[PDB]
């Protein structure tokens, strides 16, 4: 039983790195990301 | 998970059943062999 029960810890630990994967593929994919902003930052910089 | 937690709880409920099963067996023996403090026929050789 207690076998068991860890190797639903390992799927729970499994879906949290899928859970993790999504977050920064949704972080990746997202318009206000980090090259957007880069791309403004540079362009101002130049315009200023 | 949670209830793989509390069924290791009723496995180990049988884990302590089979000890108080042994030490029942074990009470029930010596208890018949201390109310038989000598047997009938250990008192037939002290009278041989």
């Amino acid at each position: 039983v207690r076998r068991t029960a860890t190797e639903m810890q390992r799927e729970h630990m499994e879906i949290q790195q899928a859970q993790t994967q999504a977050q920064l593929e949704f972080l990746q994919r997202k318009f206000s990301n980090k090259a957007l902003y880069s791309w403004l930052r540079g362009r101002l910089a130049s315009i200023y | 998970m949670q209830e793989q937690a509390l069924t290791e709880l009723d496995a180990e409920k049988k884990i302590l059943e089979q000890s108080r099963a042994g030490a029942q067996s074990r009470v029930d023996s010596y208890r018949a062999l201390y109310d038989e403090n000598v047997s009938a026929e250990e008192k037939r050789t002290m009278d041989l």
